[PDB]
C-alpha cells in the first residue's frame, strides 16, 4: 500500500490571524484542526477545506494540540500557562489546568486516555489526571526550556526535547530517566517515536548477536536514535535552517520533515538519500502531520496558511 | 549632562497612542520569541521590513525588527532601557537611529549613539554590535547632509573603544557628482525605497553573517 | 471660514527643505508628462508607490503619483493650487487625504476634501474623481477612530452632490470583533503594508478601470 | 540572408540614471547610443557593453537622437528646447540650436547631409541648415503636439505624427502635404517608412490595373498606409499598451514593434499574424533598433537599462 508524498499543494486554507503552530488530523472524521498565536484553535475539513468552526479561549498563543484515541476530547497549550481540554460533542472547554510557571509548549493525551503531559519553559513536564484536572507528577530534569514530550506507543515512556541540547526518554512509572541523548550540536525542537517498522535496522543492523526516535534541531540535523544503547544511529544532513517538524510515514520507508528553510522535505533513510523537496511556504514551515489512513499531509507555517498536500 | 542621551518616552500628542502600542508589541516580543538578530531604531529600521529584500535577507536569520518611525536616540534609549532588551540574546544587534535628531547638535548624537550601544553591551554582553552610519538626505546639499556626516565622523573614532561595536558606514551612490539624491533611492529624499535599501542591505547581510558565522554555541 | 480649506503650503522646520523639493518634482513631472489618472493626497497615497503592487495595477494605467506624507487637505489644496494640476489632462484622479488633519473637527476636515474636490472639478472638469474615504488607525478604539468614521459620515451624503465624484469607503478587515488592528495589516498602526493596500487597491483598481473604460477620446 | 530577432537578452546595460528615451545604431562602428531623460546621451559598445563616453550639456531630458550618414555628426533633441549638433571625432558639442518654443521631441538628419529636421509641442515642425544653424521652414500643421518626424529615404518627403491622431505627409520643398492620414483612434507616437520590401504588395495588391509608412498609437495597434492612394492597408492588431517604436527589417520579411506593454513583438505582416513575442523589459519600452547589417537589435526603457538582443 505504497504511498504518495508530494504535488503542487491541493488546498491552502487562509483564516488565522498569526503565525500557525501546530497542524494535527482528527482519528476518525474526515476533518484536521490548526493552532496558532491567535490564539486561537481552528478547524477544517481537509478533503473540502472549510472553516468549520473556531475554538476561543485562551489568551497568549496556542503552542500544541493533541486529541485522545477516540477523537473526543481535544488538549491544547498555551502561553498563557494553561491547557485547556476541549469538548468534540463540538464545542465547550471543559478543564482548565494550572501549573506551569512559563509559557507551556507541548501537550499530549496520552493513550490509556485517563492522563495528559506537557511541557514548558519551566523546565518541567507535568502530567495531569484527566477527569480532576489534577498535576500527579513533575519531571524536574533538563537545565533549560523543555520544548516537545511524546508518548511511547505503549504508554509505558516519555520522550522529552529541549533547549539543553539534550533528549531525554523518562519512565512514567518511576520518574526515573533511562536514557540522555547528547550528542546534538543546538537546541532540539522535534521528536517522533518509531512504529511499525522496527525493520528500518536493517540499514545498520550489526555489532554482535529495541526502541527508536528522531530528534530535530537548530542544527539543521536530524537525527535517528535508540534509547537501548544510548547511540544515535543516523543524521540526516540537511537543508538550511533550523529544523522543525518530523515524522515516520504511515509504514516506515520515510521521513518527513519541515522547517525554516521554508521547505518540507522526505528522506530516504533507505539509506541517508533526501529523495524530494518541495517549497510549501513563504515563510517558515512550523510544524507537519501525516496521516495515518488517508492521502493528505498538512503543514502550518508563519505564513499564517494552512497548506494541504497530496 | 548630554540631553540627547537622556532616556525619555514620546508623549502622544495625537490620540490613537500609537507609540506606546509598537513598544508594547516589541515587549511582548520579547518576552516568548528568540532571535539571532535584533535590528532597533528608527523609521530606516522600520521601513525595511516592508520591503521585499527583508524577506529575502534577514528573515531566515531569524531577526527581529524594533522600529519605530521618527524615533530620536532618547526614545530608543527608553525603549531598551524599559524592556525591549530582555529574556532574548540575540547573537548580533544592528543599531540605526540618529538622523531624526533634529534639537541636537551633531556631537550630542554621537554621544546619544554611543549611551545606547553602552547600555546594549551592559544588558548583552555576548552581543556583537553594528551601528550603520547615518545617510545623507535632502535633495540638494544642506545643514544635514553636514550634520549626519559629523555623526558618523565621531562615531568611527568613537566605537573601535567600547566593546564589540563596529561602524558600518555604506555609501550607495546616494549622492552623484552633482550632489543630487535620486527619488529612485529615497522617494522622499529621506526614506529609502525598495533600490535604495538593496545597496544598504547587502553589505549589512554580508556582515551579519561574517558574524554569526563566528560563534554559535548560545 | 473654515480653517481646514484655507490653502497653506507647509514651512520647512527641519533644514533640508523638503517639501517643497518634493512639490517641485510634481510640477516639473507635469510639465511633460501625460497621465490618464492621478493619485494626489498624503501618505496613504505615497507610501502606495513603493508596494510591489503599485507597479502590477496602477503602472500600466499611466499614472501620477502626488502624495506627500504627513499633508494635510491646506497643504495637499495649495500644491493644487499652484501648478500641480497645470497642462495635464487625467482621466481619473483619486483623493487621498486627511486623516492627518489633527486640530480640525471632522466637519471641518470634510469641509476641506470638498474643497479639495471642488478646486479639482474646476480646474480639471473633464476629470471623474474618487475619494477615497479615510482608514481606521490605532491598536485599540480611539477617538480618532472615531473622528475619521464621521469625515467619511459626511462625505458619503455631501459629495453625490458636486459633479462628477464619488467616494469609495473601502472596508477591507482592518478591525476585527475585539475592535484591534493587526500590525500585519497596519505595520504601525495607521500605515499599510504590502498585505493591506492589496486590501485596498484591488476594489479601487477595479473601479478605476471601470470610469476609465467609461470615455477615451481625450 | 534569413534573421534571428529573439534569444533571452545577451547583454543588460545600466547606467543611466532615468527613462531611455531613444536607442540607436552607428552607421559603421560597433558601437550604439542611447538617450535618457538623463540629461544625457551615452556610447556603449554593442559586442562587448562598455560604458564607452557620456555626453553632458543639455539641460532638460534628451528625447531623439540622429545619426548622419557617414556617422560622424550626431543631433539630438531635448526638453529645453534646443537640438545640440555633436562631433563624433568624439566629443565636443558645435551647434546648439534654438527655436522651438516647447519641449522638442525628435529630430532627423536629412540623407544629404545638409539639414535637421525637428518636431515639437510647438505644434510645429522646423528644418535647419546643418552647417550654420539656422531655422530654415518651419511646417505649420497639426493642431496639436508633434511627436515624431522621419524623412524619405529619397530625402524629398517628411511624415509627421501627433496627438491630433493623424499623420502627415510633407513635400519638404513646396511644404504642401501630400497626405493627412485619418483613421487612428487615439495619439499616434510612431513612424517609419518601408524600404527594399515593396513587394509587400503581395498581402493586398489588387484593386484595378507606390510609398509607404507605419504608424505606431495609443491605439495599441500599428497601421500600414500606401500615400499615393492614403488608404490604410493593413491594421496589426496585437499587444497590450501604447505602442512605442515600430520597424521594418532590413529584407521586409517582418515588422518588428515595442510598446508600454513591456514588450518587443516580430510581425509577420504575411497572414497579419504576430509571429513572436519577448517581454523585453521591467517597466516600459521606449525604443528599439534594428541593424542594417549584422545581428542585433537594441532597446531602451523605463527601467533605464539598454539591452542588446541577438
Amino acid at each position: 500500500k505504497e504511498w504518495i508524498p508530494r504535488p503542487p499543494e491541493k488546498y491552502a486554507l487562509s483564516g488565522h490571524r498569526s503565525p500557525v503552530t501546530r497542524v494535527i488530523f482528527h482519528p476518525v472524521f474526515s476533518v484536521m484542526v490548526s493552532a496558532s498565536e491567535d490564539a486561537t484553535i481552528k478547524v477544517w475539513d481537509y478533503e473540502t477545506g472549510d472553516f468549520e468552526r473556531t475554538l476561543k479561549g485562551h489568551t497568549d498563543s496556542v503552542q500544541d494540540i493533541s486529541f485522545d484515541h477516540s477523537g473526543k476530547l481535544l488538549a491544547s497549550c498555551s502561553a498563557d500557562m494553561t491547557i485547556k481540554l476541549w469538548d468534540f460533542q463540538g464545542f465547550e472547554c471543559i478543564r482548565t489546568m494550572h501549573g506551569h510557571d512559563h509559557n507551556v509548549s507541548s501537550v499530549s493525551i496520552m493513550p490509556n486516555g485517563d492522563h495528559i503531559v506537557s511541557a514548558s519553559r519551566d523546565k518541567t513536564i507535568k502530567m495531569w489526571e484527566v477527569q480532576t484536572g489534577y498535576c500527579v507528577k513533575t519531571f524536574t530534569g533538563h537545565r533549560e526550556w523543555v520544548r516537545m514530550v511524546r508518548p511511547n506507543q505503549d504508554g509505558t515512556l516519555i520522550a522529552s526535547c529541549s533547549n539543553d541540547q539534550t533528549v531525554r526518554v523518562w519512565v512514567v512509572a518511576t520518574k526515573e530517566c533511562k536514557a540522555e541523548l547528547r550528542e546534538h550540536r543546538h537546541v532540539v525542537e522535534c521528536i517522533s517515536w518509531a512504529p511499525e517498522s522496527s525493520y528500518s535496522s536493517i540499514s545498520e543492523a550489526t555489532g554482535s548477536e529495541g526502541p527508536f526516535l528522531l530528534s530535530g534541531s537548530r542544527d539543521k540535523t536530524i537525527k535517528m536514535w535508540d534509547v537501548s544503547t544510548g547511540m544515535c544511529l543516523m543524521t540526516l544532513v540537511g537543508h538550511d535552517n533550523w529544523v522543525r517538524g518530523v515524522l515516520f510515514h504511515s509504514g516506515g520507508k520515510f521521513i518527513l520533515s519541515c522547517a525554516d528553510d521554508k521547505t518540507l522535505r522526505v528522506w530516504d533513510y533507505k539509506n541517508k538519500r533526501c529523495m524530494k523537496t518541495l517549497n510549501a511556504h513563504e515563510h517558515f514551515v512550523t510544524s507537519l502531520d501525516f496521516h495515518k489512513t488517508a492521502p493528505y499531509v498538512v503543514t502550518g507555517s508563519v505564513d499564517q496558511t494552512v497548506k494541504v498536500w497530496e | 549632562s548630554n540631553p540627547a542621551a537622556i532616556p525619555h518616552a514620546a508623549e502622544d500628542i495625537q490620540g490613537d497612542d500609537r507609540w506606546m502600542s509598537q513598544h508594547n508589541r516589541f515587549v511582548l516580543d520579547c518576552k516568548d520569541k528568540e532571535p539571532d538578530v535584533l535590528f532597533v531604531g528608527d523609521s530606516m529600521v522600520q521601513l525595511m521590513q516592508q520591503y521585499e529584500i527583508w524577506r529575502e535577507l534577514f528573515s531566515p536569520l531569524h531577526a527581529l525588527n524594533f522600529g519605530i518611525g521618527g524615533d530620536t536616540t532618547r526614545h530608543v534609549l527608553w525603549r531598551l532601557k524599559n524592556g525591549e532588551l530582555e529574556n532574548i540574546k540575540p547573537k548580533v544587534i544592528v543599531v540605526w537611529v540618529g538622523t531624526n535628531n533634529h534639537e541636537n547638535t551633531a556631537e550630542e548624537v554621537a554621544g546619544g549613539i554611543e549611551a545606547i550601544v553602552q547600555l546594549i553591551n551592559t544588558r548583552q554582553p555576548q552581543a556583537k554590535i553594528i551601528v550603520l552610519g547615518l545617510l545623507p538626505r535632502g535633495e540638494k546639499p544642506n545643514p544635514l547632509r553636514q550634520k549626519n556626516a559629523k555623526v558618523n565622523q565621531l562615531l568611527k573614532v568613537s566605537l573601535p573603544k567600547l566593546a564589540n561595536v563596529q561602524l558600518l558606514d555604506t555609501d550607495g551612490g546616494f549622492v552623484h557628482s552633482d550632489g543630487a539624491i535620486s527619488c529612485h533611492d529615497m522617494f522622499d529624499f529621506l526614506h529609502l525605497t525598495g533600490g535604495g535599501y538593496a545597496k544598504i542591505c547587502k553589505p549589512l547581510h554580508e556582515l551579519i553573517m561574517q558574524l554569526l558565522e563566528e560563534t554559535p554555541e548560545e
